[PDB]
Order: C-alpha cells, then structure tokens, then sequence
C-alpha cells in the first residue's frame, strides 16, 4: 500500500549513505527491522523529537497521522509474522527496562497491541549480565544467527528496544551442488577471483532487461509469498544504477518481469555478515533531535529525561544451492539525559 | 545466442515479499569471498 512505499524509500536512502560511507564494501542489511524499531521507538517521542524520526522513516505527515502510522505497522507485523511451510518469518520486539524505572501506562499497552513488545526489567546497573540477557533473547529468536548484538553497555542505559527478523526459505528451482564449481568473479575491470559459482540451465523464470538504466533483472522466487530480485548492472554501471535506486525504478522492475527461458544461469554461493552503527547514518537522514539533550521522549515515562545514544544493527545473509537463510537485528541505546 | 545470465560481477539483491512492496532484505555483493 502507500505507507508500504516510504518503508521502501526508507531502505533506499539507508542504502545510498552506508555506500557513501564505504562503497568499495558489501552491504547487507534488513530495512523492515530498522523501520520498524524507530517506529517503535517513535510511540514513545513527542513534539520534535517526534516529527524528526517520523519523518527520517519517509512518512508524508501531511496526508498521516501519527495513529495511522503505528497501526500500518501493527497490521503489517500481524500479517507477515507467520512461517508458512516451506518459508519461514519470524518478527519480534521486546523492551529491557532497568528495574527501577516505572514506564508510562498509555506506552506499556501501546507497545503491546501495536508492536507486540515483550517487557524485560533489567539490572542496566550489572553491565555484565543486562548485556547477556538482551543477547540470549536475539540469538533465541534469530535460531543461533544475531550473537553478537549489545557488545557493551552503559551502566547508565535506562531502557533498550530491540527487533529481530529471521527467514529461512527454499528455491522454487534450486540449483544442482553437484554442478557447482569455481568460476571467476570480477572485483573490478580487469582484477578478477575465483569463487564457487552455482549454475543453473535451462530455466524460465521472470526476467527483465532495460537499457535506460543499463541493467539486467532476473527474478528467482522461494517457495513461499517470498522471492529474490537480483538486479545486475553492466561493468561501469553500478553507480548510476543505485543513483536510480528508487521507490519507482523498483516498481519498474517488477512490472516489466516476463517470464523467459534462460539458457544457463550462474550465481556465487556466498554467506555474508555486517554490523552496523547507525547514528551518524540517522542524523544524515535527518532524525537529529533524539540523539540531543534536547531529547524528547516523555512518552515513555512521562518527563524530558531520556534520550538515545546508539542505535546498531547487524545482519547475515546466506545464499546457497538448496535455499537462502537471512537475519537481522536492531537494538536502540536509550539513556538519561 | 543463448540468453546466458552469469553474475560474475557485483550485483544486488533484494528479497521481498510477494504480499506487498517491502524490502525484507538488501545486500550488494561486491566479493562473494569474505568469508
Ligand atoms: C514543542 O516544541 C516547540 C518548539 O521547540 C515548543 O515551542 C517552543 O517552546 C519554548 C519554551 O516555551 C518557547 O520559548 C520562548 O521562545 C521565544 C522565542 O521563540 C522567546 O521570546 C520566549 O522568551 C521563550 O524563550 C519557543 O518560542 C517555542 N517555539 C515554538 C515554535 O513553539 C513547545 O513548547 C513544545 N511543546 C510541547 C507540548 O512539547
Ligand atoms: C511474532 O511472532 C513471534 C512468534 O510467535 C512472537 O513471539 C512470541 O511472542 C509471545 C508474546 O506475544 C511470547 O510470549 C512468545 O514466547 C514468543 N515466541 C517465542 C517462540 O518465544 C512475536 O511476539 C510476534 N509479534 C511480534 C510483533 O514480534
């Protein structure tokens, strides 16, 4: 739907700064997760530090409010927290609060109808431990992935909210592991490297092909209401393609997708990783005021006391033969001002 | 020729979902061989 389009503009905009930061690098993140912890986030800003963040997630405030905004997100969660049988999706939110700190009510029942939040009090006071615990209950949900989430933390940290995203699926036409076999892989125009290339033959799957932006797309699904766009751009063509990553050059895509019968097909097996510090990434997006003295997050408590002071996020993501794992999580850092 | 697709260069990949425009995933692969 239309709130459904600024989710996906919030993944563009994040995706063309991680770059300016370190082009030369793999990326890979999950947008949903990081949208769906400052909205989270977000249910207990007001004023400003409100504003900002609703509106560094691409919302339009002219045409939504703040209510439709959160129950977008409850609708969603509910739709798409359900593993099917070949393909499964986990979501999940939970709140660690210190023990001393008593949170306000409208904030506590809001975080569970809308977000499905699970509160923890926690001793923040122990690092140690409150670090332990936040961790066993991301690695629980993501089956083993995210164990490295919280690294540190501060004896002063009041509050954490963390969100967490699993999916495991297959592919509707999985690739043969007895065919696959070292190939070169291009890290630039003329260095290339040897690397496992999985290969298919003879396949019609959706695929696409516009010169506009100097592109190739190939489309792969996974058993499920769940499927791969991989998008490949000529040598030289990178750049201006993820220029033209856009709400709209997606839309594109996938309307101009004909199914085809492909000769032969080759994509690496690979397994990446990546953590992620989002705060100065936040602050170019525009979601300034929380991270400042000038703070405004009464709607957890009910006082000008608290304020962020990390937001992280790491991600894994394995692509083989049989199928794909994928995983992420984001945790803010929320201390007194 | 044979319509051949052969990522053998830097490519990007976005799993979403069938029921609704969202990006679940992004990755950009620019080395397969990190790990
Ligand atoms: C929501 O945020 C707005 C914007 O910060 C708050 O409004 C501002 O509140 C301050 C403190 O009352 C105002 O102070 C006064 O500023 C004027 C100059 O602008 C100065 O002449 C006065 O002596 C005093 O320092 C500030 O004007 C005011 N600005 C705006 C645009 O509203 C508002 O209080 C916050 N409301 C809530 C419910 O949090
Ligand atoms: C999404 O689905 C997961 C799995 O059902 C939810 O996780 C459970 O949430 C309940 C509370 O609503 C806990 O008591 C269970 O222990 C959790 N499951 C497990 C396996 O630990 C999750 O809350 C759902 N919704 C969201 C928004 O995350």
């Amino acid at each position: 739907l239309g709130l459904a389009s600024a989710n996906v503009d919030f993944a563009f905009s994040l995706y063309k700064q991680l770059v300016l930061k370190a082009p030369d690098k793999n990326v890979i993140f999950s947008p949903l997760s990081i949208s769906t912890a400052l909205a989270f986030l977000s249910l207990g800003a007001h004023n400003t530090t409100l504003t900002e963040i609703l509106k560094g997630l691409k919302f339009n405030l002219t045409e939504t409010s703040e209510a439709e905004i959160h129950q977008s997100f409850q609708h969603l969660l509910r739709t798409l927290n359900q593993s099917s049988d070949e393909l499964q999706l986990s979501m999940g939110n939970a709140m660690f609060v210190k023990e001393q700190l008593s949170l306000l009510d409208r904030f506590t029942e809001d975080a569970k109808r809308l977000y499905g939040s699970e509160a923890f009090a926690t001793d923040f006071q122990d690092s140690a431990a409150a670090k332990k615990l936040i961790n066993d209950y991301v690695k629980n949900g993501t089956r083993g992935k995210i164990t490295d989430l919280i690294k540190d933390l501060d004896s002063q940290t009041m509050m954490v909210l963390v969100n967490y995203i699993f999916f495991k699926a297959k592919w509707e036409m999985p690739f043969d592991p007895q065919d696959t076999h070292q190939s070169r892989f291009y890290l630039s125009k003329k260095k290339w490297v040897m690397v496992p290339m999985m290969s298919l033959h003879h396949l019609t799957i959706p695929y696409f092909r516009d010169e506009e932006l100097s592109c190739t797309v190939v489309e792969l699904k996974y058993t499920g209401n769940a499927s791969a766009l991989f998008i490949l751009p000529d040598q030289d063509k990178m750049e201006e393609v993820e220029a033209m990553l856009l709400p709209e050059t997606l839309k594109r895509w996938r309307d101009s997708l004909e199914f085809r019968e492909i000769g032969e097909l080759y994509l690496p097996k690979f397994s990446i990783s990546r953590d992620y510090n989002l705060n100065d990434i936040l602050l170019q997006l525009g979601i300034e005021e929380a991270f400042t003295s000038k703070a405004d997050l009464s709607g957890i408590t009910g006082a000008r006391n608290l304020a962020v002071s990390q937001v992280v996020h790491k991600a894994v993501l394995d692509v083989f033969e049989e199928g794909t794992e994928a995983s992420a999580a984001t945790a803010v850092k929320i201390t007194l001002l | 020729t044979r319509t051949i697709v052969r990522f053998n260069r830097p490519f990007l990949m976005i799993i979403v979902p069938t029921d609704t425009q969202n990006i679940f995933f992004m990755s950009k692969v620019t080395n397969p061989k990190q790990a």
